[PDB]
RNA sequence: UGGUGGAGGUCCGUAGCGGUCCUGACGUGCGAAUCGGUCGUCCGACCUGGGUAUAGGGGCGAAAGACUAAUCGAACCAUC
RNA sequence: GCCCGGGUGGAGCCGCCGCAGGUGCAGAUCUUGGUGGUAGUAGCAAAUAUUCAAACGAGAACUUUGAAGGCCGAAGUGGAGAAGGGUUCCAUGUGAACAGCAGUUGAACAUGGGUCAGUCGGUCCUGAGAGAUGGGCGAGCGCCGUUCCGAAGGGACGGGCGAUGGCCUCCGUUGCCCUCAGCCGAUCGAAAGGGAGUCGGGUUCAGAUCCCCGAAUCCGGAGUGGCGGAGAUGGGCGCCGCGAGGCGUCCAGUGCGGUAACGCGACCGAUCCCGGAGAAGCCGGCGGGAGCCCCGGGGAGAGUUCUCUUUUCUUUGUGAAGGGCAGGGCGCCCUGGAAUGGGUUCGCCCCGAGAGAGGGGCCCGUGCCUUGGAAAGCGUCGCGGUUCCGGCGGCGUCCGGUGAGCUCUCGCUGGCCCUUGAAAAUCCGGGGGAGAGGGUGUAAAUCUCGCGCCGGGCCGUACCCAUAUCCGCAGCAGGUCUCCAAGGUGAACAGCCUCUGGCAUGUUGGAACAAUGUAGGUAAGGGAAGUCGGCAAGCCGGAUCCGUAACUUCGGGAUAAGGAUUGGCUCUAAGGGCUGGCAGCCGACUUAGAACUGGUGCGGACCAGGGGAAUCCG
RNA sequence: CUGGGUCGGGGUUUCGUACGUAGCAGAGCAGCUGCUGCGAUCUAUUGAAAGUCAGCCCUCGACACAAGGGUUUGU
């Protein structure tokens, strides 16, 4: 995901959990050379990423 | 895609010359550049003795 | 430098974002006098101050 | 007398630092001070990075009026 | 100066009477802009070097692939960082401009991508220093000053009062009182100082100690603490029971062992006090351990095979964290008491303030074995997915020896100082003994022991790091801080050649080989007659064995000066370890002597002091 | 039916005696009971081998080539 530079890892985890009613294993955040924060969100093993991406709209 | 073999750099020549030096060749007073102490330190000699 | 501060990185990001050329639909508006981007900066020529 | 030991602002000499001579090259140059051979020193008053202090009639100077951002027998900037 | 004609042009302009002025250019090394001759000229010459074939393409000296010949030569033209740069990184596309020739190429242009951390750093500490308040000064913005002309603590074990919540039990939350007591001065100051804790394998076009897999680890937290184990369960008496074992009274129980160094899995404890670690220079010598190099073999795969070569080359392993054992060190302990002095080092040094000789203890154990761990990695041979695959299979990853060898690291010991070579954060041990627990048990308080539960937020992370990504106006022969470091020769990290890795000759090529240049050489006879002046060039040069003057501050002068030798090959002699005056088995480089031999040549390239006699000055 | 050119062959000349083979030549050394190996060098083949126009001399040997191409010029 792309998030704003004012978000903690805890905030990103909570936002994903509320929005997409899923579980998050961990979060890794970096700040792109162009300015916004990029977040890699690793889900729980019992959730697969492909179906969540389906529900999102990106396939 | 093959990994080419390493170009040969043999040691047969230098090991044959080393065998000659073992026998005592090429070690005359003509073929030596350092001092006697530099070639074989007298302190080390005395230590061993 | 690999070690850099947050504000330095943000300023660099803004400067990098500013370096794109103009959109092709600009030059054929009506009240337009712009032919190209005249503020483009190359890293070899001008050294960004700092 | 023979060993041993391993001192030293010690000697030859690399790396490093410096810059003698050719008054060589170049001299609208590679370069607003470089290049080549040859040179001085190379464990100590040694060489060097970063941090920090000293600001213009002031600083700093193993002292040449030297250095103080290619600017120094008084820096640079703006104004009068 | 002006009026007409012709042409171009496309929207304003002039005559006369007055009024007003920023009103007339050939120059001012005038200002700005433009353009010539020079001139298709100077020039595109620092660091050895390129050639053949094919492909793509309109187009090839410069692109790509293959082959050949070269260079860098481990103090690199290699592999990574710091500062600085800031998208230059990666993929695709283009060839207008730029890359001083060209380009199918680019650090150019155009589209898109790319930097993932509890453990790597910042973040914290303080250093040299910087800087508020109090105070002082100052017309004033302000300045001085950093403990100095200050009521500088907003904390706490515990006790008492008052209220609340939770089974109001016991504790928490406060509010008040009693009691307890320093600060070296707020705060800032290091991406090289201090600073707990992450390693291995795999993966991308570009990211990995960060992603995935697998093994760990530090810190912090937890009403009921989740749990084990420790604190712990004994003795006496009266008994019962044949005894085993079981009852009723008393008493103890904040662990135990070793003579000792000290050991064991824990083994209560506050304010306070003491100490340690953090926390220390430069140089020398020696020893231990790794990595590398080296030698003799087993494999596996390659190279040569005109002749020879049991041949030449490549490869042949195990992380962190535990456990054990080597191996190093001890200014640690016990017995005993030594001259006929002894022990011992390369050197030293040690001993009635207790040596030798026995027996122990402690610390580091980065080495070996094991858990990890063969399951992974790698080298080969063969099958698959005709591919999109951490694909599947066989085999192997073995045995030894040495070294004043190089680098790193640990340790011992000494030398030098009119030089004595940081602070704080943080952590730990001890001395004390204020307190707490229970009355014999369901034991309690308390545990730095074992396992178990939860979490670790924020920022940086791509690439260059330099004869093209930095600074010099630039792809500038300049400058710019570091780590890694093979073989041969050789004293050597010197010079020269080569391997791993890299590169295409430094912003162009072809053909000629005049003068004059720049940079190298060689010259008959003479030998400084040249020149201001032996400027430049030239002679000498390493090592071994002889020999070495005047003068002297007695240390030097000194490599003084001056001589001889140096190759190749075949021998001899001497210099050691381990096991059982001796015997056997291994072995690493040296030194000396001799013979033979070459067209007198032998430090054969490279490296590599000309000398002497005096004067002046310091 | 002539020409040069390339290659080859001779001549000249430079250097100094090639590789291989053989040797009861070789300071010596090791192994097997006189023989076999290592061994710098030496002797014979060996005035040998190699080079020799690119700006040397002759060839009458071989090979292919050579009756071309372009631009101009009138009293
Ligand atoms: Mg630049
Ligand atoms: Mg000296
Ligand atoms: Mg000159
Ligand atoms: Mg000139
Ligand atoms: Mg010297
Ligand atoms: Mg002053
Ligand atoms: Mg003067
Ligand atoms: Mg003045
Ligand atoms: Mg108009
Ligand atoms: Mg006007
Ligand atoms: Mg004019
Ligand atoms: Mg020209
Ligand atoms: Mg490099
Ligand atoms: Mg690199
Ligand atoms: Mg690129
Ligand atoms: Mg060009
Ligand atoms: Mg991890
Ligand atoms: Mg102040
Ligand atoms: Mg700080
Ligand atoms: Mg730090
Ligand atoms: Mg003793
Ligand atoms: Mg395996
Ligand atoms: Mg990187
Ligand atoms: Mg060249
Ligand atoms: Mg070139
Ligand atoms: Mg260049
Ligand atoms: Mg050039
Ligand atoms: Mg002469
Ligand atoms: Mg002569
Ligand atoms: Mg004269
Ligand atoms: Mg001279
Ligand atoms: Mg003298
Ligand atoms: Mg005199
Ligand atoms: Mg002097």
């Amino acid at each position: 995901f792309i998030v704003d530079v004012k978000a903690n890892k805890h905030q990103i985890k909570q936002a994903v959990k509320k929005l997409y009613d899923i579980d998050v294993a961990k979060v890794n955040t970096l700040i792109r050379p162009d300015g916004e924060k990029k977040a890699y969100v690793r889900l729980a093993p019992d959730y697969d990423a492909l179906d969540v991406a389906n529900k999102i709209g990106i396939i | 895609i093959i990994r080419k073999p390493v170009t040969v750099h043999s040691r047969a020549r230098c090991r044959k010359n080393t065998l000659a030096r073992r026998k005592g060749r090429h070690m005359g007073i003509g073929k030596r550049k350092g001092t006697a102490n530099a070639r074989m330190p007298e302190k080390v000699t005395w230590m061993r003795r | 430098s690999s070690h850099k501060t947050f504000r330095i990185k943000r300023f660099l990001a803004k400067k990098q974002k500013q370096n794109r050329p103009i959109p092709q639909w600009i030059w054929m508006k009506t009240g337009n006098k712009i032919r190209y981007n005249s503020k483009r900066r190359h890293w070899r020529r001008t050294k960004l101050g700092l």
